[PDB]
C-alpha cells in the first residue's frame, strides 16, 4: 500500500528578522484517494 | 575590504535591513611607508595584501574559465610597488612586484613561496620625444 501521512514546506529568503512571510496552498485534488 | 585588519561590522535586527559597517583607515599600520634622505631621497613604499591579490588571479583566472586553486590560503600583507622620484628635474620611476600560486604548507603551516613571480617597471619624465618602454 501507499499513502500520504503529511507534509510542510519552506522558503530560504531571509525575509528579515521578522518580516511578513505570507502565502496560501492547497491541493487541487488528490484525484486518488479511497 | 581587504585592508588586512579588521573593519566594522553589524547588524541590528530590527527593521528589515538591518547591516552596517563603519569605516576605519585605509593602510595596516606600522610599516615603514617611506625614508629620506636629506639629499633629498624619498621611498614611496606601496604595498597590498596578499589576499587581494588570490582574489585577483581567482578572479581573473575565472575570467579565464580556469578552476583556481591558490595553495596560499593564508592572510598577510605583503609590499608591492614603490615610486622613486628625481629630487631636481622631477623625472621619476616606477617598481613593481607582482606574483601567482600562492603557496602554503599543508602540515607544517609555513609560507611556501609564490611559484611565479612577475616583475615590472618604468622610468618617467618631464619631456622631449623620448618613449618609455615598461
Amino acid at each position: 500500500q501507499r499513502r500520504i501521512k503529511s507534509v510542510s514546506v519552506s522558503l530560504p529568503m531571509l525575509v528579515g528578522p521578522y518580516e511578513d512571510v505570507c502565502a496560501q496552498l492547497t491541493q487541487t485534488s488528490s484525484s486518488y484517494s479511497t | 575590504q581587504g585592508l588586512g585588519i579588521a573593519s566594522l561590522v553589524m547588524t541590528v535586527p530590527h527593521m528589515s535591513p538591518t547591516h552596517w559597517r563603519c569605516d576605519l583607515a585605509l593602510n595596516k599600520p606600522w610599516l615603514l611607508n617611506v625614508m629620506n634622505n636629506n639629499r633629498g631621497a624619498e621611498t614611496c613604499l606601496f604595498y597590498r595584501s596578499s589576499a587581494q591579490f588570490w582574489l585577483d588571479e581567482k578572479q581573473l583566472v575565472e575570467a579565464a574559465g580556469q578552476q583556481p586553486e591558490c595553495h596560499l590560503p593564508f592572510p598577510m600583507h605583503l609590499h608591492w610597488r614603490s615610486e622613486i622620484f628625481d629630487e631636481i628635474t622631477g623625472n621619476r620611476l616606477t617598481q613593481e612586484q607582482e606574483y601567482a600560486h600562492g603557496s602554503w604548507d599543508g602540515q607544517e603551516r609555513e609560507f611556501r613561496g609564490f611559484g611565479r613571480l612577475i616583475q615590472r617597471d618604468t622610468d618617467g619624465f618631464a619631456q622631449v620625444d623620448i618613449p618609455t618602454h615598461p
